[PDB]
């Protein structure tokens, strides 16, 4: 077995889109027909700090997107903020929606906004003070006319206590030009970029390495970069498995990293 | 016959085949006008097509208005909300012994709801199928079945 990905780069991952969501791979743009749904990309940050972009194609005024991130345990369906685990911004005026609620702490949003996106949070330490851990599930299926594979994901938190994960945070940029931080307060747990579609909504998600104004920062990396490091991390979650189950014994260095 | 000719032909015959009266099992209820055979279409519960994450703000929105919740589950994504826009559909009471048996259709890409017969149904029978409502923790039932639950739930 593997977790081989249909996707040539860090994409929008279609294991987790709505089967209200659809693709166009000419620009990797979503689109919807009915209310509001909401994609993720392939990728999950898990710690240190990074970026990405949203490009707008279509904005009517009965079109209105929200782009930003997101935690496991969010429904796809729901207009991404319309949760805890979730906080975007509304592409009608630059506005921070988290939990459903709008707040004004930002900037203006414009029709043709390629919007930056930085996002920084702690070490997986600070993150767990503990063990993180990685036990997958692997379960085999041949759906219809293709092999796939299940996994068990997390359940629904009913965290209602506030533990912001220590000095993460999010920024806002219009253009590169800094529209300014979002959110402070950063829940636990992995998080991925995501896109919520009102009815027809044209946004993408887009990399680093063909980047418009780009962060000229060291230490932030790019979509594709956190893509090929969490494919990388999952191939050796299958080979730790495959260790386990067929043979006695396991042993990792130096805890540290 | 074709399920989207069967659906054309059941809506309409729907507003001659079946009616409401004060029903002996609870206030009103459909009753059968002409004699309905096995498996044929009886009716279908039409209303409003909305997607599953939708179905608590518009309940809690009842909750709010004291107005019932009229909402039938099309599957883990859809329901037929006819609170406020629905059929006579919204008067089929139930029975432990149904004539009757909900199936969902797919009719050029949407999903309808449809009561069928489960047995041939004659003129004058109130009719009521299996809401297969979850045990809660009380329903009493009145359908005279000699099967009957004592509970919906």
């Amino acid at each position: 077995l593997y977790r081989a990905c249909l996707y040539e780069r860090v994409l929008l991952a279609l294991h987790d889109r709505a089967p209200q969501l659809k693709i166009s791979d000419d620009r990797l743009t979503v689109v919807g027909e009915k209310g509001y749904s909401m994609v993720r990309a392939s990728h999950g940050v898990r710690k240190g700090a990074w970026y990405f972009e949203i490009t707008v194609d279509e904005m009517p005024p009965d079109t209105a997107a929200r782009l930003g991130w997101s935690q496991p345990l969010g429904n796809l369906q729901a207009p991404l903020g319309y949760d805890k685990f979730s906080y975007s911004w509304r592409s009608k005026k630059g506005t921070k929606f988290h939990q459903s609620i709008g707040k004004h702490y930002s900037s203006g949003y414009g029709q043709g906004d390629v919007l930056g996106f930085y996002i920084n949070l702690p070490e997986d330490t600070e993150t767990a003070k503990s063990l993180p851990d990685t036990y997958k599930d692997k379960a085999l299926i041949k759906f219809k006319s293709y092999l796939y594979f299940e996994e068990k994901d997390f359940v629904d938190k009913a965290e209602k206590s506030l533990k912001q994960t220590p000095h993460s945070e999010i920024i806002f940029y219009k253009n590169g030009v800094n529209q300014g931080v979002a959110y402070k307060d950063i829940f636990e747990g992995v998080y991925f970029p995501a896109i919520s579609l009102y009815k027809s909504c044209t946004v993408s998600i887009n990399f680093g390495p063909c980047f418009k104004y780009p962060p000229k920062d060291l230490t932030y990396r790019p979509m594709s970069d956190m893509g090929w490091g969490a494919v990388v991390e999952h191939t050796l979650a299958d080979v730790l498995y495959h260790v386990e189950t067929e043979v006695d014994g396991r042993r990792s260095p130096p805890w540290e990293p | 016959l074709p399920m989207p000719m069967r659906f054309r032909h059941l809506k309409k015959t729907s507003k001659e085949a079946v009616g409401v009266y004060r029903s002996p099992i609870h206030g009103r209820g459909l009753f059968c006008k002409r004699n309905i055979d096995a498996g044929e279409m009886v009716i279908e519960y039409a209303g409003i097509v909305i997607r599953s994450i939708l179905t608590d703000k518009r309940e809690k929105y009842y909750d709010s208005k004291g107005i019932g919740c009229y909402m039938f589950r099309i599957d883990d994504s859809e329901v037929v909300d006819a609170t406020m826009h629905g059929n006579a559909a919204r008067f089929i009471n139930h029975s432990c012994e149904p004539n009757c048996y909900s199936r969902v259709i797919n009719i050029d890409g949407q999903k309808h709801i449809v009561i069928f017969a489960m047995r041939k149904i004659y003129r004058g029978e109130e009719l009521t199928y299996d809401y297969k409502f979850p045990i809660e923790d009380k329903l009493p039932c009145n359908c005279g079945a000699k099967k009957c639950r004592k509970f919906l739930n």
